[PDB]
């Protein structure tokens, strides 16, 4: 899953096989290097991906004067009652009416859904 | 409803060099996740990794008069991380009273300078 | 102090007339314009890289700033005269203004002698005129003077 | 030893150097001196847990500028010079990143009008003729 | 509604919560214990495959709600794969008692005994996902 | 124009990598792959044309999606390479492969985004912006920004008097 | 101890002019450049363009190390000035500003496809196979 660049000429490396070893490789097409696999996981393809949103959410949002804010959500962290709380509106999760909130008080940038 | 007529974007460009703004030849490419883009008529000139202060700033000199003209449009996309300013021709904006703390910042003795326009 | 609701609706008004009496309804339009003929046009011939002739003696030209007069006519024995809009409608005229330009010729006959002449307002055209803009006739006259110019 | 060769031994030394910005009216001041050996005192505080720097302009040459730090792990910053001999050498790496900033929050602005004024003094615009030319 | 399930066209990806690719070179430890739980019982006395086996494997995790939704058996989706690769592929799938279905998928052995075998199997897993119908 | 294509064609090789990016330039009759045009511009390495494209590498989900592209380019690893590329598609066909890459680096060096720079210095500039095209074009199709909307009329202008006539003098003064 | 609460000053020295113009060298932070390593350095201006408006090459150790190719910044610090402090047996600080800004991206030291041999490449425009093999006959 990770992305990695040979440290030659700092190109794309690609994973690769040597039969003599069996172990999984990443070798480098322009540059002949070759690197020990730790990962062993080409790729993995996350046909749902559903990426929790909370990763996606920025703490800054707490400063949208657009955004509603609510006394009746406390932060789970630091207690603060105002919280401002919105709706993902990300495109390819096919449903999304949920709330996501995040603390208002500033230096506690602390997000959740209820 | 107004247009705008257009003003050089060098008096900005200027005051955010002044700022605390990072100049996008002198960054590494590490630096520009954390930080907020700042684009000046849609040319990307630096980053910025206190948007909040500068947004202030800006809008604070806009309303004083000071270095940034009235026309001159500062927008803030928290959730896309840039501040965008436009200083340019064709920009179609309207007149609209400043409100702080849920409180006009027009007061009584405006409405009576007015009234003795 | 602050504005009360009671007299919210007064207050806005007086605004929205302030605004107007400034403003007016065609601001879009002269602001447009005057930034044109103040800036743009100076701009333009600024921007405009000096002509260099080579064919050795070598020519140069550099067109420095720009002068805009009056609308003016010219009637068939070449006296000038202002030019009213008003005029302009019943004689089917162009309301413009000349535009003139200061042009300086710099000479380099390969002999070590640089010999440098201006012509100031040189005559390169005539700018149709925007009414009531800052470079109109009827810019900054009173609503008597502009009666009496046959104007509204 | 030859022309293009690069001179090294300030990197083998582990030369360490600071750079800093700096507003145009402290480098104008610095200029305006032209040098005459002093423009004022740099101040460092260090705290428990806490470091401060500034840097206080002379009195002469007038007639504060607290110092903000700067991570340098984004990018590895080294000097080198051209000497007028034709000899580059290279001076250093630099171990600190700080930037200048005014101490003044309002008023500096007044001076800033007056700079974007002298900067746009040379802005020529077009200038209206009473009388058309003859 | 069993009418309705055997007209709606029901892909691989529909039910197919997500897709990823080991190279898994030993089949017995093959990736983390939860496949070790299951995947020694089909190497015990396994068949069709004990000959050869390609290095590179292809895990497929198949949601139980879509999966349950369309009343989809795993046996029937690996005589599907089986039908539609015929021996090319070798497919070994877990129990349905188990909160997560998975499906291991390899390459005939026979190959194993010219493009080259991870992005072929990369095709596959495309072609499985879209072009295969269930 | 930066356009990511369409998934509709089906193919092993084609199905597999997923949809590439690729650049429509001024005075450019074909579509040039976008990773071409970084090269042209002067950063070969990936990591480099990525730093440019994808500011936070941790983040998986967008690293796939510039894959495609970097295969597509593979074959060009030099900036002359590009630039000669670039000018292949040239207005003009280019007679030898030196007035190919001049004319190349010309279209770039102004022809090309052009309020981002104009002179020989603006390459570092134009990297960036054009990546943070990519960038955008990226985050549009991982449905992370939401589409631009034409109707909006912050993405609108109004030409008035002034740069209607302003359009007209610099022609005029041209021709005079 | 006095580190908790120590306290420095110095002076700040700003000579005229220097024999030596100061400019900045810039790498990148995953480049993971190594001073060590560099037991020899040429720095030479490159010959692309057939001289102080050209672009810088960098060459380290010869062709063994790697080459670094120098680009002046395109941004002018009209507005904006850059100094350097060094310490000084003296204990004042000196400040000499930054005649230009050089960003140097290493380059790579491999066979790299030809222009000619790049277009036979480019009739396999997709049905490319192996992408590592293309190498290989390189
Ligand atoms: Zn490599
Ligand atoms: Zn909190």
């Amino acid at each position: 899953v990770g992305i990695r660049f040979c440290q030659e000429c700092n190109n794309m490396l690609y994973p690769k096989e040597d039969k003599e070893n069996r172990i999984l490789l990443y070798a480098c097409r322009n540059c002949d290097y070759q690197q020990e696999a730790d990962n062993s996981c080409i790729y993995v393809n996350k046909i749902t991906h559903e990426v929790d949103e909370l990763t996606q959410i920025i703490a800054d949002v707490s400063q949208d004067p657009t955004l509603p804010r609510t006394e009746d959500h406390p932060c789970q962290k630091c207690g603060h009652k105002e919280a401002v709380f919105f709706q993902s509106h990300s495109a390819r999760a096919e449903d999304a009416m949920r709330l996501y909130y995040v603390c208002t008080a500033p230096h506690c940038g602390h997000r959740w859904t209820e | 409803a107004y247009i705008s007529v257009g003003s050089q974007p060098s008096p900005i460009l200027e005051f955010l060099e002044e700022w605390s703004m990072e100049n996008l030849e002198e960054i590494s490419p590490a630096a520009i996740a954390d930080a907020t883009k700042i684009f000046v008529n849609g040319c990307w000139v630096g980053i910025h990794k206190d948007p909040e202060q500068l947004m202030n700033t800006l809008r604070k000199l806009r309303r004083q008069m000071d270095i940034i003209v009235s026309e001159v449009s500062m927008i803030r996309d928290i959730r896309e991380r840039e501040i965008r300013i436009y200083t340019d021709a064709g920009r179609i904006c309207r007149p609209l009273l400043i409100v702080e703390k849920q409180k006009l910042l027009l007061k009584k003795r405006h409405i009576d300078q007015l009234k003795e326009r | 102090d602050e504005i009360t609701p009671d007299l919210w609706q007064e207050a806005c008004w007086i605004v929205i007339s302030s605004y107007f009496d400034e403003k007016g309804l065609v601001r879009q339009q002269l602001d447009s314009f005057d930034e044109f003929i103040q800036m743009s046009v100076q701009r333009i011939v600024e921007d405009a890289p000096p002509i260099d002739l080579q064919a050795p003696p070598r020519y140069l030209l550099k067109f420095e700033q720009i002068y805009l007069s009056k609308p003016t006519h010219w009637e068939r024995d070449g006296a000038p005269s202002p030019m009213m809009p008003n005029e302009a409608r019943l004689r089917n005229l162009t309301y413009s203004a000349p535009l003139y330009v200061d042009i300086t010729k710099t000479v380099i006959k390969e002999g070590e002698e640089q010999l440098q002449t201006q012509h100031q307002k040189t005559f390169i055209g005539k700018i149709p005129i925007m009414l009531r803009s800052t470079y109109c006739l009827l810019n900054g006259l009173t609503d008597r003077d502009l009666c009496e110019l046959n104007e509204c | 030893a030859e022309r293009g060769e690069l001179d090294l031994t300030g990197a083998k030394q582990n030369t360490g150097v600071w750079l800093v910005k700096v507003p145009k009216y402290l480098s104008q001041q610095w200029a305006k001196a032209s040098g005459r050996g002093e423009v004022g005192k740099l101040r460092i505080a260090k705290t428990q847990g806490r470091t401060e720097v500034s840097f206080t302009l002379n009195e002469d040459l007038a007639n504060e500028h607290p110092f903000v730090l700067q991570s340098v792990g984004g990018q590895t910053l080294t000097v080198f010079t051209e000497s007028s001999s034709d000899k580059l050498s290279l001076e250093g790496i630099v171990v600190q990143r700080a930037e200048c900033r005014p101490a003044a929050s309002e008023n500096y602005m007044r001076l800033k009008r007056l700079q974007i004024e002298e900067s746009s003094k040379p802005v020529r615009l077009s200038q209206q003729l009473d009388k058309v030319v003859t | 509604k069993d009418i309705l399930c055997r007209l709606e066209h029901t892909t691989l990806r529909k039910v197919t919560a997500n897709t990823a690719i080991y190279y898994d070179p030993n089949p017995q430890s093959t990736v983390v214990a939860e496949d070790q739980e299951w995947v020694n019982v089909y190497y015990e006395m396994p068949d069709f495959d004990v000959a050869r086996i390609s290095p590179w494997l292809l895990r497929v995790e198949l949601d139980r709600k879509h999966m349950t939704d369309r009343k989809l058996t795993m046996e029937q989706i690996a005589e599907k794969i089986n039908a539609g690769f015929g021996d090319d592929l070798n497919c070994i799938f877990n129990d349905d008692n188990a909160e997560k279905l998975v499906l291991r998928i390899r390459i005939m052995n026979s190959d194993e005994n010219k493009m080259d075998d991870d992005v072929f199997l990369r095709c596959i897993e495309s072609n499985m996902l879209t072009d295969m119908t269930l | 124009w930066v356009s990511m294509l369409a998934r509709g064609g089906q193919g092993a090789k084609k199905s597999a990598i997923g949809q590439r990016i690729v650049a429509t330039l001024p005075y450019i009759k074909q579509e040039v792959p976008i990773i071409i045009v970084f090269r042209a511009l002067g950063f070969v390495s990936d990591r480099d044309i990525l730093e440019h494209i994808i500011y936070d590498f941790e983040d998986p989900e967008m690293m796939e999606m510039v894959k495609p592209s970097l295969d597509e380019a593979f074959v060009i690893q030099e900036q002359n390479v590009a630039l000669n590329f670039i000018g292949s598609r040239g207005a003009k066909p280019g007679v030898t492969k030196e007035k190919r890459i001049k004319y190349a680096k010309e279209v770039l060096q102004k022809e090309m985004l052009p309020h981002v720079g104009v002179s020989d210095f603006c390459e570092t500039k134009k990297a960036y912006f054009l990546g943070y095209m990519v960038h955008r074009l990226l985050l549009a199709a991982l449905g992370r920004r939401e589409l631009d909307d034409r109707d909006h009329y912050g993405n609108k202008r109004l030409d008035l008097a002034g740069p209607l006539l302003a359009f007209l003098f610099r022609g005029m003064f041209k021709n005079l | 101890g006095p580190s908790s609460q120590n306290v420095t000053e110095y002076v700040v020295r700003v000579p005229k002019n220097t024999t030596k113009k100061y400019n900045i060298m810039a790498f990148n932070a995953a480049d993971k450049v190594n001073f060590a390593t560099w037991n020899q350095a040429r720095l030479e201006r490159d010959l692309s363009n057939k001289p102080e408006d050209q672009p810088w090459l960098l060459r380290v150790n010869g062709k063994s190390g790697r080459k670094f190719k120098g680009i002046k910044k395109g941004g002018v610090t009209e507005n904006t000035s850059y100094y350097i402090f060094t310490q000084c047996p003296d204990g004042a600080f000196e400040a000499f500003p930054v005649h230009n800004w050089y960003n140097f991206t290493p380059l790579a030291r491999h066979r790299t496809l030809t222009a000619e041999e790049a277009e036979e490449e480019w009739e396999r425009r997709n049905k490319v196979l192996n992408h590592f093999s293309i190498m290989q006959q390189r």
